[PDB]
């Protein structure tokens, strides 16, 4: 009797061409999404963002979702990202950490700089012994995948 | 933390 939630986090990334400066290459948006894009805010309480000391305010809080900070630069460095859930679901939160990428990586054919870039991790966070309430108020949440139940026939 | 462009 397990609760899992699927979970796609990474960034996105758009070259800005002819409005590219020294300060600013690229726009892009770092976040941590339901992997189908349901409202997964039913566990996530807050996310905390951690950006590279060069940035004002490194440290983003985002309390509803979109779970996503958006920004511009020049520059790749890793994010952490930690998940605080609401406290039925489970009292310790969970760092997810990503490497920001502006440009694709390991590619082959001919690309084109102005193809937004995707890099994003596919994933699941696993509640292993949920209470009886958590289970009674997200109990099969479109965000949730839920144990199947045997058949009684 | 490292940040290094691409």
């Amino acid at each position: 009797i397990e609760i899992s939630v699927p979970i796609v986090y990474g960034n996105v990334a758009f070259w800005l061409g002819k409005k590219a400066s020294e300060y600013q290459s690229h726009k892009w948006a770092v976040y941590v999404r339901g992997a189908t894009n349901e409202d997964i805010s039913v566990v996530v309480k807050k996310v905390v963002f951690q950006l590279h000391s060069s940035f004002n305010s490194p440290t983003r809080v985002i309390e509803e979702p979109p779970f996503e900070v958006s920004e511009s630069g020049w520059g790749e460095f890793e994010i952490a990202m930690t998940l605080h859930f609401h406290s039925d679901v489970c009292d310790k939160p969970l760092s997810l950490y990503h490497h920001l990428k502006l440009y694709p990586e390991d590619e082959s054919g001919p690309l084109t700089m102005k193809k937004p870039v995707v890099v994003e991790s596919y994933d699941e966070i696993v509640f292993p012994d949920p209470s009886e309430s958590f289970l009674a108020r997200v109990q099969n949440h479109p965000a949730l995948t839920f144990p199947r139940l045997p058949s009684g026939y | 933390a490292r940040k290094s462009a691409p």
